[PDB]
């Protein structure tokens, strides 16, 4: 029943009398459930030891991995440029998922296109499919360009994008002149940043491999930024700002800021913003090239330096003080612009804040999980508050980048109790940590059943979840935060000693219980 | 999946076992067994793997997805009444005329039959 | 009205398509006339999706692991093959369940074979094995495993069933091989067929040699119903507080026993008629268990349906149906006599998967808004069927539509509210139009029942009446 | 409530509450203490309190009466004393009305999380997407 002054939804409307009667007649009627005692049983034997060293022996199962398929990265790369259309030969239910993922986690329209191929392309294969894609796309939706990815089944049939471009373009579909760039993007290869980075080389090879004649190192006198596979719009804009506030002249590839943020004003636009087809082919030009992310951009990193001939910087990701510090250093050896006194004050009052949270920073530990490159970061910077990474979990990191991180380790004293895990999924989180507890988890919204499941111990084997990450699912708007810089550092540093204030207040508000330490000033 | 091939020009049925779902096709399993039925083009369109298939086992009938270029081949050899269409297109059941080199095996037993000419006598 | 403007706009609307598109895109819109009884004449459906004009259907995988074996909470779903199918259909559908997940229930979690380059080349059959003998020590209280192939599956040639079969066998488990790679058929409906295939083939015929189970003359089962927020248990409640038992629950909040125990069933209550009308026609023709469709959105269509139900058992059972028409009518009531004055008169385009944009009508309309434009993504003819008598005359039916030719629908008949999925919301959000997510009921619900109807209307009323709507034009523009 | 707040500013918000439909339930109280509050918010249950750090202690007294009556606190004014650096937050303009937006959302999403992360009892409203 329902009263019409008070409507619930379907909590707390199912926690009413009948209904749970209703549920307890039917477990015990027809479910054939195992006892409630079992149950408890099998639980406490999943938390212990023995089941951790059962879960670390698998070889072929996959429970809950962190890391996507390599398609979703070439679809965001693509999205980056200046009225491009993203273009997936292979099956409709991928471009279906990928802008289903995008549109969960941005919360704003994503724009893809499939040729849809079915059985008769997985006999025949699928040439006339891309002929007809291509021509309808163009015709329908009006880009400047189509970039071209590929799923599992164009892979595994084997079909190769230039022979089928070359013949839409010569039979007619599309004019001579258009551009499409393609990649292949196989998804049993690597992870999406794998796949961001197939499609930025593929397009970088199609603007600047026939034009190497007339093309000198630091003409336009601009520097090349290459994000990576970035899910912030607010990394974006403090590139931007950082960029700008110490005069260098910057050309961003790949851009998403644009698209991925518009407004709501009476009209859809399908294409806002990005890389300009001019600045793609001028970026040779540029004095050099600095990779934001540079585990996930080798391919990349590769192309530029021997075809622009470029010598890219050995750079870290710019998160934290230290990475921040060099990335400027670096920025202005190359462009010759001496630091401007605005980034130095955003310095000072990093540190300021740094030195003010640093009594509640110490000595917390954190299992954490996501990309390389913003996992290295998001290490380096806790190593920097005095925090404790206890566990540290990569799905798709490779042996030296174990090697990377075990050596900024170990050149911290805070870094003692600190193990790397490489092509492990959070299965075997969830085991670390319920048999060596943190004191928080910091990832995406895939934690949040973990948390759950520790809530199910008990209040005190509770490890709550820092929504740092990708995809962030369960909460509004955090994907305009940002990491990168030093803004980014002050956030994150916000976000964790919050964190850990909230945490304190909530274990410390039982009335004549624990509430003597509910101190007003923290 | 269990096939049996039988035609006038074999003088005994052969028995097989066959993976399902293969992206080889009936084909596939035809030439491997070397049973010689006529294919004749790589594009799928002549219509002279032309075969009449039988689902033994009624209750293990697998739907399918008949596309539009065999439809359209066994329009123009004559192998499709109008009801079949009806039914493969509302119901996803399979015609009893089909393609071998367009026919992908289902985890069914199967009888197919030809008679050696292509599609069309 | 406006028959002949729905014509014009439809033909302006198609001119910036190519010809062979313009031609195949021309048989998917109509306007409807509710005196048609055959839509073969009016409306194609169940084709291709033209390339390159971004549809909105996904795939076999999408229709079968995500939709019908999902729901299932006591067996274990491995997604064989690459790791990004799993991951985007983990969670993402709001089928909801009792049990303690990770140790008797697997809904919400993600297993996977994580295919990599040496298994594409040699095959993953001894990694299926190997898997399979991990989940066994793993989650000794799993009571199943179904294996749904994705495409590099049968794009390589594994065979799956004999793995299952052999470890069927080995650990005395039910192994159900699922062949719903993503390029078989043109979106999720063959995704259905085939889930509903190996449901018939693997799981359905177990207890059959065995009579244990105490039989009832108010046998029912409710077939197709999947818990989206908590329909079913809606349902269930208005079904048992009738008198009936309810035997298995199709598939939200379903177990492996329930699905074996349904044979054992008086009555098939078949909810959504297009993803399981299959096994209900297996069951007619094997077990002689009659099947028939009901409607529990709105009250009207709620109360039809109860009386629909009762009419097929002895007239104990009518009484108490109309016990419970008589206890919840001023529920609905009241609802009723808060929400239409607001919502009266305004007019509301429809465009979801299969069977919901013709079986929430009644609920719109039992609150005074009209349809005036409804289609789907992979419904087949006899849904079309089914729905040109649930709409009025001279509004647009659309099927597969695209986002171009939504977009400029949309734009055209300017309608006051929007009901889809994910994919469109936010690009209709932005347009200055409500939006209403009909797919996961936005987050909340259930929308079964009458208890679903208050849900409903409150929700209706919230998105269509606010503030934020008056504010898309600045002041200065 | 508005302890420091005058005659003419009362008569100002009701006007501003009078114009809206949403403002039929709202009361403005000047003068008015935060014990007064405290009584307010166990008499008339609101979802959210919005106030300094003082606040605080009035959630805490809400979870003394039960999990159920509780109400919590979210920390927008000044002054904030058991937060760290919410004192660089924006309130004016545009930015400021997106800060406020985040904020509110995300507390009633973790409010919703907490009351929904009993295994076997509420967690079938344990949503991944929100
Ligand atoms: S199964 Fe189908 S797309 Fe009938 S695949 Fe889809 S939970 Fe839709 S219109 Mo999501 S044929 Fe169910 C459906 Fe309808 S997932 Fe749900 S809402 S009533
Ligand atoms: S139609 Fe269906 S959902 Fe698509 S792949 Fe095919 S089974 Fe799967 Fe998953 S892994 Fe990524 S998204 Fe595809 S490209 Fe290879
Ligand atoms: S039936 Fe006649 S036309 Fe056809 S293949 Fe045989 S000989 Fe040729
Ligand atoms: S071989 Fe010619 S149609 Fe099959
Ligand atoms: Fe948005």
């Amino acid at each position: 029943s329902q009263q019409v002054d008070k409507i619930k939804a379907s909590y707390p409307l199912f926690l009413d009398q009948d209904y749970k009667d209703m549920l307890a007649k039917k477990r015990d009627g027809f479910e054939e459930k195992y006892p409630q005692d079992k149950i408890d049983e099998v639980f406490q034997w999943t938390t212990t030891k023995e089941y951790q060293e059962l879960n670390f022996q698998r070889e072929a199962l996959t429970v809950n991995p962190a890391k996507a398929c390599q398609p979703l990265g070439a679809v965001l790369c693509a999205l980056g440029f200046e009225k491009t259309m993203p273009y997936v030969h292979g099956s409709q239910g991928c471009v279906a998922y990928f802008r289903s993922y995008f549109n969960r986690h941005f919360r704003e329209p994503v724009s893809c296109v499939s040729d849809s191929m079915t059985e008769d392309a997985a006999v025949f294969g699928g040439q006339q499919n891309m002929k007809d894609g291509l021509q309808n796309c163009k015709a329908t939706y009006k880009p400047d360009m189509i970039a071209v990815s590929t799923t599992c089944m164009a892979e595994v049939i084997g079909d190769d994008l230039n022979a089928f471009i070359n013949n839409s373009k010569k039979e007619g579909f599309i004019p001579d002149e258009f551009p499409v760039p393609f990649a292949h993007t196989p998804s049993f290869v690597g992870s999406h940043v794998t796949g961001w980075d197939n499609m930025f080389e593929g397009i970088a090879r199609y603007f600047t491999l026939k034009s190497m004649d007339d093309k000198v190192v630091g003409s336009n006198k601009k520097i090349n930024i290459v994000p990576g596979f970035e899910t912030y719009l607010g990394n974006f804009r403090v590139i931007k700002r950082m960029l700008s506030e110490m005069g260098v002249g910057y050309s961003l590839l790949s851009d998403p800021e644009e698209v991925l943020d518009t407004p709501a004003d009476g009209q859809f636009r399908m294409y806002a913003g990005g890389t300009t087809q001019e600045e793609m082919k001028d970026a040779p030009n540029a004095l050099n090239t600095v990779l934001l992310q540079p585990w996930h951009l080798e391919k990349t990193k590769k192309f530029v330096e021997g075809t622009w001939k470029h010598e890219v910087p050995k750079l870290n990701i710019p998160m934290g003080l230290d990475w921040t510090d060099e990335f400027l250093m670096k920025v202005s050896e190359i462009s010759g612009q001496p630091i401007p006194a605005s980034l130095t004050k955003e310095r000072g009052r990093l540190v300021d804040m740094m030195t003010d949270s640093h009594t509640w920073l110490h000595g917390k530990r954190f299992a954490l999980w996501g990309d390389p490159d913003f996992v290295m970061g998001l290490v380096k910077f806790l190593l920097e508050l005095g925090c404790e990474p206890v566990h540290i979990l990569c799905h798709n990191g490779n042996k030296r980048w174990k090697k990377a991180v075990d050596a900024i380790l170990a050149a911290s004293p805070y870094g003692k109790n600190a193990t790397v895990y490489i092509g492990k999924d959070l299965w075997h989180l969830r085991s670390l940590v319920f048999t060596d507890k943190p004191d928080f988890m910091i990832g995406n919204s895939y934690g949040k059943f973990i948390q759950r499941d520790t809530l199910h111990k008990g209040k005190e084997f509770e490890v709550p979840l820092i929504r740092i990450g990708f995809p962030i699912f369960d909460r509004h708007h955090l994907h305009r935060s940002t990491t990168l810089g030093y803004e980014g550092a002050m956030q994150i540093l916000t976000t964790l000693v919050n964190s850990i204030l909230e945490r304190l207040d909530e274990e410390t508000r039982g009335m004549q219980a624990t509430d003597y330490n509910h101190d007003l000033v923290r | 999946a269990t096939i049996y091939f039988s035609s006038p020009l074999m003088p005994h049925n052969k028995k097989v076992q066959a993976v399902a779902g293969k992206r080889s096709t009936l084909l596939g399993v035809a030439q491997e067994n070397g049973v010689k039925i006529p294919f004749e083009c790589q594009d799928g369109n002549c219509g002279s793997c032309l075969v009449k298939i039988t689902h033994l086992d009624g209750e293990r009938i697998k739907g399918m997805l008949l596309t539009d270029k065999e439809r359209n081949v066994l329009k123009s050899v004559g192998k499709l009444p109008k009801s079949e269409e009806e039914r493969a297109a509302v119901r996803d059941l399979p015609p009893t005329y089909r393609l071998a080199c367009q026919t992908i095996v289902t985890d069914e037993d199967l009888l197919v039959e030809f008679t050696g000419e292509p599609g069309g006598a | 009205m406006s028959r002949e403007e729905v014509e014009s706009l439809i033909q302006e609307v198609l001119e910036v398509y190519p010809e062979k598109a313009r031609k195949d895109r021309n048989k998917h819109l109509a306007v409807n006339d509710p005196a048609v009884t055959q839509s073969k004449k009016c409306i194609i459906s169940n084709k291709k999706s033209q390339p390159g004009l971004m549809t909105i259907r996904g795939c076999a995988y999408a229709g079968s692991k995500g939709v019908v074996w999902g729901p299932i909470k006591d067996m274990i779903h491995i997604s064989h093959g690459p790791v990004g199918c799993g991951q985007y259909s983990r969670a993402g559908r709001r089928n909801y369940y009792i049990g303690t997940t990770g140790v008797n229930a697997f809904v919400t979690m993600n297993f996977t074979s994580d295919f990599q380059e040496k298994d594409i080349v040699f095959g993953g059959d001894k990694k299926l094995a190997k898997l399979i003998d991990e989940v066994e020590t793993l989650f000794p209280l799993n009571k199943g495993i179904s294996v749904q192939s994705e495409c590099p599956i049968g794009l390589i040639g594994d065979d799956i069933e004999s793995v299952s079969k052999v470890k069927g066998a080995e650990l005395s488990k039910t192994i159900v091989p699922v062949r719903c790679e993503g390029f078989r058929g043109v979106s999720q409906s063959l995704g259905h067929h085939i889930a509903n295939d190996a449901v018939r083939d693997w799981v359905l015929g177990k207890r059959d040699e065995d009579t244990t189970f105490a039989s009832t003359p108010y046998d029912v089962a409710i077939i197709g119903d999947y818990n989206i927020g908590g329909d079913a248990w809606s349902s269930r409640i208005l079904l048992e507080e009738m008198g009936l038992r309810c035997v298995a629950q199709w598939s939200g909040d379903g177990s492996i026993s329930e699905i074996e125990l349904t044979p054992k069933v008086k009555l098939n209550l078949v909810h959504c008629y297009r993803s399981m009308n299959y096994i209900s026609r297996h069951m007619e023709e094997k077990y002689g268990i009659p099947w028939m469709e009901y409607n529990f959105f709105g009250p009207t269509k709620t109360i039809e349906s109860l009386r629909a139900i009762a009419a097929k058992f002895d007239e104990s059972i009518q009484k108490k149906c109309e016990e419970v028409i008589a206890k919840y009518k001023p529920e609905w009531e009241a609802v009723v006599a808060k929400y239409r004055p607001r919502l009266e008169g305004k007019r509301v385009m429809l465009y979801i998967g299969g069977l919901r944009p013709r079986h929430v009508i009644g609920a719109y309309e039992d609150l005074g808004m009209e349809v005036v434009g409804t289609g789907y993504e992979f419904a087949h003819n006899d849904d079309y069927d089914r729905t040109m008598k649930e709409m009025g005359d001279s509004t647009l039916l659309y099927d597969d539509v695209t986002g171009y030719e939504f977009e400029e629908f949309v734009k055209r008949i300017k309608p006051d509210l929007i009901g889809s999925g994910i994919k469109e919301k936010f690009i209709f959000q932005k347009m200055g139009i409500p939006f209403r997510e009909m797919h996961s009921w936005d987050y909340s619900g259930p929308y079964h029942g009458f208890d679903g109807f208050a849900i409903f209307a409150r929700d209706m009323d919230m998105t269509l009446n606010n503030p934020c709507w008056k504010k898309l034009q600045a002041p200065w523009e």
